[PDB]
């Protein structure tokens, strides 16, 4: 029981000044960096935020700089987004991504549950190509992804990651740094490859692995998702 | 004036700058090797010996002044930056051992009280709140041209102080006097209480009176003369019936008053650094 | 009887000495002066450091001191990872587990409490709390996941089961305080160091003891096996290490100089045995060659007493606990 | 109480051992065919260091 | 020149740094006292007048102690003693009425007093179970009568006579019987003593 609950949707006027709330509930919500991740309709994934554990580190894209802004409600364990002037291009479903981050440490790891918004009417850049591969519950599915600046830093990390969002649900962790694979995922998914070069390898395919996958880049801010790759059959 | 006595003043000059220069920076490394400071006293020891350092890059520019015959080899705006830097040197350094004397005095008469009131923080926040205060007060003589052009000598007239304000009076009284008293008080108050009887260990109750007694001696000699002299020449100087003889020892005495003040940043860093047994272990080490 | 008993052990002992190590030795090149330099120094505690354990990844360490903290070191860069509060501030031993999922921490509130460092929740919460004893608790090393031995002041070693709590067997053969253990490479030995100025071979899988080791004079506090898994190193309060041996049940040779005085409080080996570590009251640590006795170097920088000393698994750095609060990886 | 001591050091006795000669070459031996790999004995340059920085 | 997870690391080891000063400060302005004895001393009227070591806490005019009472820790004192330096003071017990030999008591307090570790910490002798000494001696090498007035003073003399560091050492001491809510002055005065002495140093004055 981590849940992460949202509120704050509905149909907002042009301009308005909207603000969304996410109460956590069943983890230690002050020692946890959070994001405000959000997902167009028909479309992929887009990083929007971050205010980090101990506030005071807070980043935003850009669209976005100057009429959003975050704020954390420490003791009672409340996430806040305070939108102003509000266009017609911002309407899409929003997320409450928690993270971690010590040596060893896996971000990203649970996601929250949505909130329908529907408002009236030198970045590093992923490809992932040959989207909606169609394969049989056989076996051996490869997705692709390909970055612009190489991910290995000179630490010896590759801050690469993999989501996967089965129909109707939220994100979830599968593979982090581009080798390590996240908790509560069963060992068939493997994660590999070298600068600029990556490849998700999944084995011994079932039914509950049909979905999108996303690959998602940590090296520097702002995080920039994938398109996505949808899985059929 | 003589070369000869002037030869004295320059060479008590250098070896002022010398004992200076080498104490507060030998303090300063201290400190810093000892940065654990979970008391409020490592604090102010510490700005008290930040003041002292830049205490020391002042006494260079006289130096050269009294052993160049009397004459400025240097800009208007060194002249008027001198200035600046020596009124507040010495204030900050006054400001800084009359809190040195507060805090001894709330750790020794009032032990249990003050043990919520003595955090390392306050330290900190009181002494910036000085040092803007000084600075706020010294910033008029920071635009204020010293230009004395008689012939070749602009004389920096705001070295040894000569002119007269009156309203510079009655502030540098109205700042001398509250110092003054709190640091008399504060040790007289200390010497009662360690005087009356207490199972303290009686070496350490007569070390530590002793050492009371040479810190405020220090601070009523190397302070009092220049703040009476400064008053009683200015009351007594601009006013008509004033001798040659009479101007000449006026500006021998206010020479030495402010020597004598300038002594202090030599004197300083020893009494309540070396003296001190809180950290002669790593004295000796860096023997 | 067992006067004869231990009278014909000697013989055999003696029988089976025909050549001391030094004479076969002598004729190996001496390693050289040891250039170590200390390249970083890990800040964080308030009081007395008194034990340390290395990851099994070669980067992570554990120090308990008696401010009641835990802290994880990420030692390549000074990190801190985790700060555990303890209910206890009388701590006297540390371990890390091998697979790296949790720590331990005894004391003199005789309970060994382990902790998890890898929960859902976010925190490091106090997996279980292991009683049983009654004295002060020494020495804790984890064997898996889900064993773990001890060694208490009640003058016994006790192997535990986590899940249960229980005891699964207890080690009773000592006449004084145990102050050390250590644990054989395979895990299947172990060796412990009391004040009787001895130290026992146990058995972990049936708990008997099976070799008694004697030759010292005070109280052992610190011991070590040889990598190879057949040998050895006891440090005690005579200023003397020894190095003994499994299979010959005899000690080998002896690191003693006449300028040490004070006694030794931790040892440890080098990945291919050839250095002996040995922590001292004299403030600053030793390097002995293991096999011509002779001294090689001396690893002077701590301002009080040494306390704990460890060599990463793949034998790359070392590390040393003082009484001033400060750990320092030498290499 | 002192009959589990009579058994303990009868036990003792029961054991067979080596001789000194042969553990204290087994013991050189080994340390000699483990020398290389030793960065405490023979120091590594400063790009295989961790620890430099 | 740091990645973007190494700069989160290094604010999270920041914050672990704060939180360690903030609570180093607040645990080092309280008063920490070993509480020895000698078995039937009478520790449990001084512990409620206020498996492995005890801890009590109490407050005093703005005070906060803790006495530490290892008491039934029956193992090597040389061992485990050294974790106790720096202690405040040190709560001494013994009962008059049991002259359970009151040598035991003497050595006892001979080995605390005449120690490395503490050689430098005052020791609140306290000398409880008064009034049972006195019926006693009313019945019951001394020169002197059988009465409680000089007797205590010469059990004092015996007991203040084994610190051989006569200087720079304090060893307080007070007779109790009826808890009459005076042995928290006591205490709180010698702490108040030995807090004077450590803001003495510290102060560079010393």
């Amino acid at each position: 029981d981590v849940q992460l609950v949202e509120s704050g949707g509905g149909l907002v006027q042009p301009g308005g000044s909207r603000k969304l709330s996410c109460s956590a509930s069943g983890f230690a919500f002050s020692s946890f960096g959070m994001h405000w991740v959000r997902q167009a309709p028909e479309k992929g994934l887009e990083w929007v935020a971050y205010i980090s554990s101990g506030s005071g580190t807070i980043y935003y894209a850009d669209t976005v700089k100057g009429r959003f802004t975050i704020s954390r409600d420490d003791p009672k364990n409340t996430l806040f987004l305070q939108m102003t002037s509000l266009r017609s291009e911002d309407t899409a479903m929003y997320y409450c991504v928690r993270s971690i981050y010590y040596y060893g440490s896996s971000p990203f790891d649970f996601w929250g549950q949505g909130t329908t918004l529907t408002v009236s009417s030198s970045d590093i850049v992923m490809t992932q190509a040959t989207s909606s591969v169609p394969v049989t519950p056989g076996e051996s599915v490869s997705i692709s992804c390909r970055s612009s600046k190489s991910l290995l830093h000179s630490n010896g990390n590759t801050y690469l990651y993999w989501f996967l969002q089965r129909p109707g649900q939220s994100p979830q962790l599968l593979i982090y740094r581009m080798s390590n694979l996240a908790s509560g995922v069963p060992d068939r998914f493997s994660g590999s490859g070298s600068g600029t070069a990556f490849t998700l390898t999944i084995s011994r395919l079932e039914a509950e692995d049909v979905g999108v996958y996303y690959c998602m880049q940590h090296l520097e801010y702002p995080l920039t998702f994938g398109a996505g790759t949808k899985l059929e059959l | 004036e003589t070369p000869l006595e002037n030869m004295l003043f320059a060479s008590f000059y250098l070896l002022d700058f010398i004992l200076a220069l080498v104490g507060n920076t030998l303090a300063l490394w201290l400190f810093i090797r000892d940065h654990k400071s979970g008391t409020p006293a490592n604090v102010f020891l510490m700005h008290l010996a930040v003041a002292d350092l830049s205490c020391v890059l002042v006494l260079p520019t006289r130096l050269v002044y009294h052993f160049s015959g009397n004459h400025w080899p240097f800009g208007e705006i060194a002249c008027r930056l001198t200035g600046f830097l020596f009124y507040l040197n010495m204030y900050a350094s006054i400001y800084f051992l009359t809190c040195i004397s507060a805090d001894r005095f709330l750790a020794i008469v009032h032990p249990v009280k003050s043990l919520k009131l003595r955090r390392p923080l306050y330290a900190h926040l009181a002494c910036a709140f000085l040092w803007v205060v000084v600075a706020v007060a010294m910033a008029p003589l920071l635009v204020s041209p010293q230009t004395v052009q008689t012939n070749h000598t602009v004389v920096c007239l705001q070295l040894y102080r000569e002119k007269a304000s009156h309203h510079a009076l009655v502030s540098l009284a109205v700042a001398f006097t509250f110092p003054f008293i709190t640091t008399v008080t504060c040790y007289l108050l200390i010497i009662r209480s360690l005087r009356q009887g207490l199972r303290v260990e009686k070496r350490l109750k007569t070390k530590a009176v002793r050492m009371i007694a040479i810190v405020l001696a220090i601070f009523l000699v190397c302070f009092v003369p220049y703040h009476v002299n400064r008053s009683v020449y200015v009351l007594h100087y601009r006013s008509h019936g004033a001798s040659c003889a009479t101007q000449r020892i006026l500006a021998l005495a206010n020479r030495i008053t402010s020597c004598l003040t300038s002594l202090n940043g030599a004197l300083d860093p020893i009494m309540y650094f070396f003296v001190a047994e809180k950290f002669r272990h790593a004295l000796c080490n860096l023997l | 009887e067992a006067e004869q008993l231990k009278n014909q052990i000697r013989d055999a002992r003696k029988a089976c000495a025909d050549a001391t190590l030094s004479q076969i030795t002598n004729n190996i090149d001496p390693v050289g002066r040891i250039q170590m330099r200390t390249r970083r120094t890990l800040r964080g505690h308030l009081a007395k450091i008194y034990a340390m354990h290395w990851g099994t990844d070669s980067r992570l360490l554990v120090s308990a001191s008696q401010d009641g903290k835990l802290i994880i070191w990420d030692s390549y860069t000074t990190n801190k990872v985790h700060a555990i509060p303890l209910r206890s501030s009388w701590v006297m031993t540390c371990a890390y587990a091998p697979s790296g999922n949790y720590v331990a921490c005894g004391g003199l509130d005789n309970i060994c409490s382990i902790y998890n460092l890898k929960t859902r929740e976010g925190n490091v919460r106090v997996s279980r709390e292991l009683a049983g004893h009654t004295g002060y608790l020494s020495c804790c090393r984890f064997l898996d996941d889900n064993q773990i031995v001890t060694s208490s002041g009640d003058t016994t070693c006790a192997l535990w089961d986590i899940e249960t709590g229980q005891q699964t067997t207890t080690f009773t053969g000592h006449t004084g305080d145990v102050m050390s253990l250590s644990l054989a490479p395979d895990t299947r030995l172990f060796v412990s160091g009391a004040c009787d100025a001895s130290a026992k071979l146990w058995d972990v899988r049936e708990g008997m003891c099976r070799q008694t080791f004697t030759g010292h004079e005070s109280d052992i506090n610190a011991i070590c096996f040889f990598p190879n898994g057949n040998a050895f190193a006891t440090g005690s309060d005579d200023a003397t290490c020894r190095l003994f041996d499994l299979r010959a049940d005899q000690e080998l040779m002896t690191y003693s100089h006449d300028n040490i005085i004070c006694g030794i409080t931790s040892v440890s080996f080098s990945k291919s045995g050839r250095l002996l570590l040995a922590g001292y009251d004299d403030f600053n640590c030793n390097v002995w060659d293991a096999l011509k006795a002779d001294r090689a170097g001396v690893l002077a920088g701590h301002d009080n007493r040494v306390s704990c000393l460890g060599v990463t698994d793949d034998g790359m750095a070392v590390a040393t606990g003082s009484w001033d609060s400060f750990l320092k990886i030498w290499n | 109480q002192a009959r589990k001591l009579v058994e303990q050091l009868k036990m003792e006795a029961n054991i067979d051992r080596i001789k000194v000669s042969k553990a204290a070459a087994d013991l050189m031996a080994y340390c000699e065919a483990h020398a290389k790999e030793d960065p405490l004995l023979t120091p590594v340059p400063a790009s295989e260091n961790p620890f430099r920085e | 020149t740091l990645s973007a997870e190494d700069k989160a690391a290094v604010e999270r080891s920041k914050m672990i740094d704060r939180n360690l000063r903030e609570d180093g400060e607040k645990a080092a302005r309280e008063v920490k006292l070993l509480l020895l004895g000698a078995g039937e001393s009478g520790k449990s009227t001084i512990v409620k007048q206020m498996t492995g070591i005890v801890e009590t806490h109490f407050t005093f005019k703005d005070l906060h102690f803790k006495m530490f009472d290892v008491g039934a820790q029956r193992s090597e004192r040389k061992k485990w003693i050294h974790c106790f330096e720096g202690v405040t003071a040190i709560i001494f017990c013994v009962a008059l009425s049991d002259y359970n030999r009151m040598h035991e008591s003497m050595k006892l307090f001979d080995s605390i007093c005449n120690n490395k570790w503490f050689t430098d910490t005052s020791i609140i002798l306290f000398l409880n179970k008064k009034d049972l000494f006195e019926e006693k001696i009313k019945k019951s090498e001394y020169a002197g009568s059988n009465t409680y007035e000089e007797a205590a003073a010469y059990i004092q003399c015996q007991f203040e006579d084994l610190n051989k560091r006569k200087d720079t050492k304090e060893i307080y001491t007070h007779f109790t019987c009826s808890t009459d809510t005076k042995n928290v002055q006591f205490v709180f005065d010698a702490v108040t003593d030995v807090i004077i002495k450590n803001n003495l140093k510290d102060c560079g004055l010393f």
